[PDB]
């Protein structure tokens, strides 16, 4: 892991009285799935 | 006026007596629909007994062959309306000096109610068909040519026919001959030349669009390539404030809906809920007219944004259930709307408060 | 609505109007992209092109270009299967198992089949 | 024959003005969202650079470029692709890692082997702290930042709403905050994890400050060029107006002819 | 000059040689689509899989379609 | 003065005082201060301007005092009186999901979230 | 490319498909923009555009119109000037050093002018 | 009156032939015109002649065509129209120095319809003629006169009128001018000096033709 990774897992706890406002609860998602890449060769993709 | 039963019409482009103006329109698109309601419509004043009131109807079934025909007076004889329609026939296979003379003869009849001092209505089907006989004769006596091969001098048949149409003095009984020409197109054109003489002559067009019969919407009328030159000046004065409006929010919708989903503006959004709602409202099943009393409470429903606050898919469920809840408390302020023809500040104030007590059930 | 019974009309219905907003939509994809339509709209997308290839069905006069026999479907086994496809419960099924089938029996043996 | 394919061509013009204008209209809702979030991004970022100058922090090169999923942003896409080939002149071997389908290709043509780590890509919502701090989660695992003195960030900066330039900034390493003075004007402590903490947390604001820039100068270009096309499609709606007209004309002319020759003889 | 786009045979065909229709046998299917596939990919647009595929494939067998003058085989 | 902003909204000012919790602690600051870079944990923070306080519930950031009273406060997503019970219950199910399901640590930080909620 | 040889013949390709894709382009290009459209796509529309300011020959009676006395070029010479200029060993010059010029030799000497 | 307003109505002559007017007054018109513009001709002296506009004489005798039975063309008119066009306007000649070297200039004058110029009449005269005077509606619309395009105007063995001083100043001008639209066409070229340089020229020289009508230089 990383801090940032740490501290933003803490977030999406928080927007979890339990909601706050539109940009907070957009503020954590994923938008973005992890394509695997190495050398042009591309193994499966999986979520972020 | 005169009321067709389709709340569409009597509003936005309304019907008047001796006012003619065109169901011009595309091929089995339910052309007969628009103007086989309005004939079942006419039975409501036949039934009574003022006979100034009385439009005793005329189709013409010009070059349209026999079978059609059997569909048509089926029609009318289930809902028992061949005790006052007539139906002059020269069929496709009957030949062109019939078909020629059959909107002559269908005319004449009308005149002798007309003059005696009643109305009478005739619709023509089609002057298509019309045209294409007068063709038939023309070529065979080498007559001179014209526009798309068709005769030259076609133009001063048509004419002719449609000047006859006309709402006359009180002299003459205070009667008229209202007419109502079915013109078919060949895909929407109106710039061919049989079309394009008849739009001059006559005072109006409706005209009916082939995208919204394959988007279900049946009849395909579309009312916004509609005008009516004369109009509203034979318009039933309670239709009129409740659908000046409904003008308004149906135009906005129309250009508001040449943008397309992802998600929009907060106001562009808007005003597409409000048209659907009311779009589905004018959707409607053919060959079922409607009252004054049962037209007028609808569209307040509408304008006033008590139907436009309901799901689309519960719209037409709304509309029967809101027209039985008025008849079951109140069928005076029905009665008293029909009657009077028009809405006072007494009804309108009524019309709000019952509209709500519905909203909430 | 009444000559071939009011289910049936329904059904059609439906038919052309899912088929109807798929060619609206055909604009929308060739310029927009097909990632910027709603989610009721990408759902009316896949039913439709499910009903595109369920027009599909091979004729024993026609075994000069497929080579499979005929096939006889009968009217009320038509109405049912479309209106499956139509009500979401049937798009577990994919496009090419309603590509060269018969009547309804034959939707069936088709998911089968691909599967494997 | 002519006229009909002048007629359904036409249309063609038409739709496609209409597909422009309704383009526009959407990126316009989008475009206010976007910037709004820009705002606090590059907000907080300045906080930062506020004790990276102080500290002055100084000293291979990690490339990340932005783009959306969507094509059609203007020249968004190989004005950003250009600047990410001036930059492999100045280091002809820089691992590039493509955030969107559209840079991707572009780069992966040019070469496929600097080409390392790609993503799916930012979605049709502005960029957020989520996925840039994921993302730099597996940076750290597949291209082991942390070796590397320098990475760096790729963006369009929109300067106007009018316009966008490709602009670039340092995100400062692990290495470099160690080594800089952070003892002798700053005070930190050998039993801090600060340094090694500190280095994630701004490769992943900063990150989502380049996301946010990028992805604000986009919606803003398309806003612009599918204007600008409402326009070129109108010209040409005009144009085969003409041609229809006259088209129409000629047919009728040859129509009547045919009749007169046969009358006559 | 040829295209294949526009050409067809209304009765349906039984007159080729049997090797031949087996190893053409969905040849026909892949121009037919290749056709709207590639009028799409020329806006521009982001294409998903089942797009590129169409395309790639299509694209091969064109190449293999062209001819020179004067090759009886 | 005090910039501490939030990725959804901006809010952030001479600011009096400002009290913040750090991996040092406790750190509370008023006017100039030492100039330390600290790693703020999951978080309580006051901010006071005049003797009227503002109350800020946070996620974790970074706290760096420049020596010349200006509060750099860089942090995640926020509310305090108005981040108030459902909530609390809701949390403590995803403390108990989040041991069995890096998740190791996704489960420490979930555990501070819910004890730094139960402290308010 | 048994009468006139080879080599003209496929050149003489080219020089059809290359201008036949800046054709296809058109509607999209005027409409659009270049970046807008394929990368590969984009070289041969600049490419065509050279071809097509290179037709522009000074002439001997057109002499008033081209401004430029007449120029003969040989067959054998025309094959390599458009052969080369196909596989862009010329494209490192303006799309204006093409216009109104003989030989593959001024093509190169009115670079060197327009740069001034 | 316009001309006798500005004195000059002295040295031309007015042929009418309205639109009033039967059909062969209309037709013969031009050809009756040129038989006076002839005999100043072979005097050895120069003249001049505009037909203003052949287009609706063109029209007069498509009636007279029509009756008569001969073949129609585009625009139903005559098949037999351009012997018409040439026959007239080779009257309108240079002539050698054994003949006078007498002129008579032609400056043939057509009024397009939809200003559509693939239409019969407009390739007919210009087959004929040697160049073209191309008037477009534009130029004129935006306040400049003479509203002329170079870039559609041409003249082949017409061109000729340019001596010393007019070679030195520019050797011709419309060429220059279409250099300008080459970097204004896709301006809307270089950001480079070359092409600013020719576009300020282009822009200062565009402003410079405007003109008052019937005030010449």
């Amino acid at each position: 892991i990383s801090y940032a990774a740490y501290l933003n897992v803490a977030a999406q706890a928080i927007r979890s009285t339990e909601l706050q406002t539109a940009s907070v609860l957009n503020r954590s998602q994923t938008d973005a799935f992890y394509t695997q890449y190495k050398n042009a060769s591309e193994p499966t993709p999986i979520t972020k | 006026p005169v009321q067709t039963g389709l709340k569409a019409v009597d509003a936005l482009v309304p019907i008047g007596r001796g006012q003619r103006e065109l169901i011009i329109g595309d091929r089995q698109t339910g052309k007969t629909a628009v103007a086989l309601d309005t004939i079942l419509n006419q039975k409501r004043w036949n039934n009574g007994s003022d006979e100034s009131k009385k439009l005793y109807c005329v189709y013409v079934a010009v070059g349209q062959k026999r079978s059609t025909v059997a569909q048509l007076v089926q029609t009318l004889e289930q809902h028992d309306a061949m005790k006052y329609s007539i139906i002059v026939a020269a069929t496709a296979s009957e030949a062109a000096p019939l078909q020629y003379l059959a909107p002559f003869t269908a005319a004449s009849i009308g005149e002798w109610f007309r003059d005696n001092g009643k109305h009478a209505l005739i619709v023509y089907d089609d002057l298509s068909k019309q045209a294409v006989a007068y063709r038939q004769l023309s070529l065979l006596l080498r007559r001179p040519p014209g526009r798309e091969a068709y005769p030259g001098d076609v133009f001063y048949l048509h004419s002719r026919l449609l000047e006859r149409a006309a709402k006359l003095s009180e002299k003459e009984g205070s009667g008229s001959l209202t007419a109502l020409p079915v013109i078919e197109t060949q895909g929407g054109d109106v710039s061919a030349y049989i079309p394009t003489n008849v739009i001059s002559i006559t005072d109006g067009q409706i005209f009916l669009e082939a995208e919204l019969f394959y988007k279900g919407i049946r009849p395909a009328i579309n009312v916004g390539l509609s005008v009516s030159r004369v109009g509203s000046a034979a318009q039933v004065k309670a239709l009129k404030q409740v659908a000046g409006s409904l003008k308004l929010f149906l135009a906005q919708y129309r250009e508001v809906a040449a943008f397309a989903q992802s998600d929009l503006d907060a106001s562009t959004k808007q005003t597409l809920v409000r048209g659907e709602r009311l779009t589905q409202l004018l959707k409607q099943n053919q060959y079922s007219p409607l009252a004054t009393e049962e037209q007028v409470p609808l569209i307040y429903a509408g304008v006033n944004g008590h139907l436009d606050g309901i799901e689309l898919s519960r719209i037409g469920e709304f509309e029967s259930s809101f027209l039985s809840y008025l008849k079951s408390n109140h069928n005076e302020l029905l009665t008293e709307i029909r009657e009077k023809g028009e809405l006072s500040k007494e009804l309108l104030a009524s019309l709000k408060s019952a509209t709500e007590s519905f909203v909430a059930t | 609505a009444a000559v071939v019974g009011q289910e049936h009309y329904d059904v059609a219905s439906k038919v052309q109007e899912t088929l109807q907003t798929y060619k609206s939509l055909q604009d929308i994809i060739a310029i927009l992209g097909m990632d910027e339509l709603s989610e009721q709209d990408k759902l009316t997308v896949e039913r439709a092109r499910k009903i595109q290839r369920f027009l599909s069905q091979p004729f024993a006069v026609a075994e000069v270009f497929t080579g499979i026999p005929g096939k006889l479907v009968r009217l009320k086994d038509t109405v049912a299967s479309f209106k499956a496809v139509l009500e979401g419960k049937y798009d577990n099924i994919p496009e090419h198992a309603f590509y060269m089938v018969g009547g309804i029996e034959d939707v069936v043996a088709k998911a089968e089949k691909l599967a494997a | 024959a002519t006229l009909k394919e002048v007629e359904m061509r036409l249309k063609s013009i038409k739709n496609i003005e209409k597909i422009t204008k309704t383009m526009k209209i959407v990126a316009s809702t989008r475009l206010s969202k976007a910037e709004k979030a820009k705002i606090s991004a590059k907000k907080m970022d300045e906080a930062e650079q506020l004790f990276y100058k102080n500290a002055e922090t100084k000293n291979k090169e990690l490339i990340v470029a932005i783009t959306s999923d969507k094509g059609l942003c203007g020249s968004i896409h190989s004005q950003l692709a250009k600047a990410v080939r001036r930059h492999l002149n100045d280091q002809p071997n820089a691992d590039i890692v493509t955030i969107g389908d559209k840079i991707k290709m572009q780069l992966l043509r040019t070469h496929p082997n600097n080409i390392k780590l790609s993503i799916n890509g930012i979605g049709k919502d502005a960029p957020t702290f989520q996925e840039s701090a994921l993302i730099a989660d597996k940076l750290l695992s597949v291209m082991k930042a942390g070796t590397y003195p320098k990475i760096s960030i790729f963006y369009n900066d929109p300067v106007s709403s009018l316009s966008f330039e490709p602009s670039e900034k340092p995100i400062f390493n692990a290495k470099t905050i160690e080594q800089s003075p952070s003892f002798g004007k700053f005070e930190i402590d050998t039993d801090a994890n600060v340094p090694r903490d500190l280095f994630e947390y701004t490769l992943a604001n900063q990150m989502l400050t380049a996301m946010a820039q990028g992805y604000a100068a986009e919606i803003s270009a398309r806003r612009n060029a599918m204007d600008n096309a409402s326009k070129n499609a109108g010209d040409m709606i005009n144009r085969y107006s003409i041609l229809y007209n006259r088209t129409r004309q000629a047919v009728i002319t040859n129509e009547l002819v045919d009749i007169i020759t046969g009358a006559s003889s | 000059a040829i295209n294949v786009g526009l050409s067809v045979s209304r009765v349906g065909s039984a007159a080729q040689v049997k090797a031949l229709k087996q190893v053409a046998g969905s040849l026909k299917l892949f121009l037919a689509q290749y056709r709207e596939v590639a009028a799409f990919a020329q806006f521009g647009s982001d294409l998903d899989a089942s797009t590129k595929q169409t395309l790639v494939r299509g694209e091969r067998l064109t190449q293999l379609l062209k001819q020179n003058q004067y090759s009886p085989l | 003065k005090l910039q501490f902003a939030l990725p959804h909204e901006t809010l952030y000012s001479e600011v009096t005082q400002v009290n913040l919790p750090a991996k040092s602690g406790r750190i509370g600051v008023l006017a100039n201060h030492v100039p330390t870079v600290e790693q703020l944990l999951p978080g309580v923070v006051e901010v006071m301007e005049g003797s009227n306080s503002k109350k800020f519930f946070i996620s974790g950031g970074f706290a760096t005092v420049q020596p010349d009273s200006q509060l750099c406060v860089t942090a995640i997503e926020a509310p305090l009186e108005s981040f108030s019970e459902n909530i609390k219950n809701l949390l403590a199910e995803a403390k108990k999901n989040v041991s069995s399901s890096r998740e190791a640590a996704e489960a420490a930080i979930q555990v501070e979230v819910l004890e730094n909620l139960q402290s308010v």
